[PDB]
């Protein structure tokens, strides 16, 4: 009937401060397919974030990858914010370079 | 020849 | 290795916001090779996608009636179809199945001749498709066209589609308290996505005590995964991480440090 998204936030390559990389937010396991995903830099929405073409796993649950270029630093906080019909409020998952 | 499958209405 | 061609189609109604969106994505294994999106701003394949858009809209109208549903709600029809082949290119099996609002609806059986319907609504579809000999058309596509195209794509794309990239692996250690630490076993940069990543304690699997994240795309074609266990301080060398993947010449056994 409804399935809430799983959320992972991570980098394409291993994080090195001052080196250009991609910040990923992978949303999966959700149903129905409408979902709103923002990537955040110090709490502010990053513009022009791209995403993959809607697809789903063999259990019918949807998945999308949202991604953007980013140059991590010690200072800057990154996160992914997700809303779905299953969520009363947007869910924020912070980027941790160890997850 | 085509790679896409023709679908049928449920 | 063995290979698959699969399409993942989603049709979703949106009353008051135009006709239902149809998107079809085709894959060879974990590599997307085509997309058609009716919302997006060769001729014969495009024509079949456009007709499939109309067909899935017909389906959604019929399904709303089969379940006595109002015209107010949004509904979703999903489809998956395609073929699996072995290392020799021979057909392993075909697929053609559907879900409505996230629930299995109807599937072509492995025989490619008969249907399994989930409920009395799907029985209507089943009788219609039996009367029109739909299975015979699906079988011809799945055994013929799909297997031939998958073999051609594999050969033309052999340097990527037939290349398995092994995982790059490491173990990290984080104290959570004076008494316990997390061991996390990483697999990065692998293709295809299928992988086995496990922790053992004294050579016993730790299925219940392992946190295993879903395999996730990196965006460079490759995938990532980790598995973590909480272990008592001092006991780290009793834990081993085991990695199996098609790109490895042999399975890995890793420990912290």
């Amino acid at each position: 009937i409804q399935r809430t998204p799983k959320i992972q936030v991570y980098s394409r390559h291993p994080a090195e401060n001052g080196k250009s990389n991609f910040l990923n937010c992978y949303v999966s396991g959700f149903h129905p397919s409408d979902i709103e995903v923002d990537l955040l830099k110090n709490g502010e929405r990053i513009e022009k974030v791209e995403h993959s073409d809607l697809s789903f796993s063999k259990d019918w649950s949807f998945y999308l990858l949202y991604y953007t270029e980013f140059t991590p630093t010690e200072k800057d906080e990154y996160a992914c914010r997700v809303n779905h019909v299953t969520l009363s409020q947007p869910k924020i998952v912070k980027w941790d370079r160890d997850m | 020849r085509a790679f896409v499958k023709k679908k049928y209405c449920l | 290795g063995s290979h698959s061609m699969r399409y993942f189609d989603t049709a979703m109604s949106r009353p008051g916001r135009g006709e239902p969106r149809f998107i079809s994505v085709g894959y060879v294994d974990d590599t997307q090779f085509v997309r058609f999106d009716s919302d997006a701003a060769w001729d014969r394949n495009t024509q079949i996608f456009k007709t499939n858009t109309q067909t899935d809209r017909c389906s959604l109208r019929n399904l709303r009636g089969y379940y006595n549903q109002s015209e107010a709600g949004s509904h979703t029809l999903q489809s998956m179809y395609g073929c699996d082949v072995g290392p020799d290119g021979r057909l392993l099996r075909g697929h053609n199945q559907y879900a409505y609002d996230g629930k299995d609806y109807i599937a072509l059986n492995e025989d490619l001749r008969s249907w399994t319907a989930a409920d009395t609504a799907a029985q209507i579809t089943q009788r219609k498709w039996e009367a029109a000999r739909v299975a015979e058309q699906d079988r011809a596509y799945l055994e013929g066209t799909c297997v031939e195209w998958l073999r051609r794509y594999l050969e033309n794309g052999k340097d990527t589609l037939e290349r398995a990239d092994p995982p790059k692996t490491h173990v990290t250690h984080h104290p959570i308290s004076d008494h316990e630490a997390t061991l996390r076993c990483w697999a990065l940069g692998f293709y295809p996505a299928e992988i086995t990543l496990t922790w053992q304690r004294d050579g016993e699997d730790q299925t219940q005590d392992t946190e295993l994240v879903e395999t996730r795309p990196a965006g460079d074609r490759t995938f990532q995964k980790w598995a973590a266990v909480v272990v008592p301080s001092g006991e780290e060398q009793r834990y081993t991480c085991h990695v199996q993947h098609e790109g490895l010449p042999k399975p890995l056994t890793l420990r912290w440090e």
